[PDB]
């Protein structure tokens, strides 16, 4: 029900950017974490899925960020750190929760985080 | 919950659909498997002090089972090939290399 | 394994929109459509191709037909319209439609 985002990220080109997906409203531990990207005016992508009680990080090959998603199972919050920064991976990116058992639904999701990927300073 | 390695679907309803009852699981048995360990057993399983001696009785089973394929097989119905990639990550020589630069 | 949307469908109020999810080679029977506003989180209309999830317009139906997932919209209102998405099941990636921004005339 609830799905909160650490806000935007402005990098360097190259930098790391790590983002927090926090849970609350229901069970971490029952519903893997779609984590979803939007670039700016572009389509839904999706960079991954996790699970709550593992490593069940699967990346989508399209772009690469040397990606993982860690999920905090104490604060029930997935993160997702995105490195090797381009100024294309600037984008919004949702977190998305995700069935635990293999039917893949995102019902209810995170409020996005805008990463500016730029030389260009804030 | 040791293994680093894989866990990977794809619907064999595709092709592995029939009436295949050939493919078939294990219902029940009385642990868990160690690991990467495999239960063969055709043994009966026997739920009761009544020994079944290799017929059937009353609750004897025959634990492992299988699946009917019915080729309108729907998503929750399909099949799932699925695949685990065995290996120790590292402390060990490169068999499975990466392709070096 | 990869899906295609019409960007955009132009409609009027009460008229019949379907929007077409196309995807390549094989199709999977369960499909994910989203509703997305203007700079606000895309929501889940359709679940498994065939379902709403609960509070979501009547109006609001979905299905597959060959490799084409359909999101069929009866009887518009011109608050209902906005960027819709269609999310491929398993092959790996879900692949999100590329979006069609939905227009309803008549205003």
């Amino acid at each position: 029900v609830q799905l909160v985002q650490s806000g935007a990220e402005v990098k360097k080109p190259g930098a790391t950017v790590k983002i927090s997906c926090k849970v609350s409203g229901y069970s971490f531990s029952n519903y893997y974490i779609h984590w979803v990207k939007q670039a700016p005016g572009k389509s839904l992508e999706w960079i991954g899925y996790i699970d709550p009680f593992n490593g069940g990080t699967s990346d989508n090959l399209k772009f690469k960020g040397a990606a993982t998603l860690t999920a905090d199972t104490s604060t029930d919050t997935a993160y997702m750190e995105l490195s090797s920064l381009r100024s294309e991976d600037t984008a919004v990116y949702y977190c998305a929760r995700s069935e635990y058992d293999p039917y893949y639904v995102m019902d209810y999701w995170g409020q996005g985080t805008t990463v500016t990927v730029s030389s260009a300073s804030t | 919950d040791d293994f680093t390695g894989c866990v990977i679907a794809w619907n064999s309803n595709n092709l592995d659909s029939k009436g295949n009852y050939n493919y078939l699981y294990r219902l029940f048995r009385k642990s868990n498997l160690k690991p990467f360990e495999r239960d063969i057993s055709t043994e009966i399983y026997q739920a009761g002090s009544t020994p079944c001696n290799g017929v059937e009785g009353f609750n004897c089973y025959f634990p492992l089972q299988s699946y009917g394929f019915q080729p309108t097989n729907g998503v929750g119905y399909q099949p799932y090939r699925v695949v685990v990639l065995s290996f120790e990550l590292l402390h060990a020589p490169a068999t499975v290399c990466g392709p070096k630069k | 394994i990869v899906l295609t949307q019409s960007p955009f469908q132009s409609v009027s109020p009460k008229e019949k929109v379907t929007i077409t999810c196309r995807a390549s080679q094989s199709i999977s029977s369960n499909l994910h459509w989203y509703q997305q506003k203007p700079d606000q989180s895309p929501k889940l209309l359709i679940k498994y191709a065939s379902q709403s999830i609960s509070g979501i317009p009547s109006r609001f139906s979905g299905s597959g037909s060959g490799t084409d997932f359909t999101l069929t919209i009866n009887s518009l209102e011109a608050e209902d319209f906005g960027i819709y998405f269609c999310q491929q099941t398993n092959f790996w990636p879900y692949i999100f439609g590329q979006g069609t921004k939905l227009e309803i005339l008549k205003r």
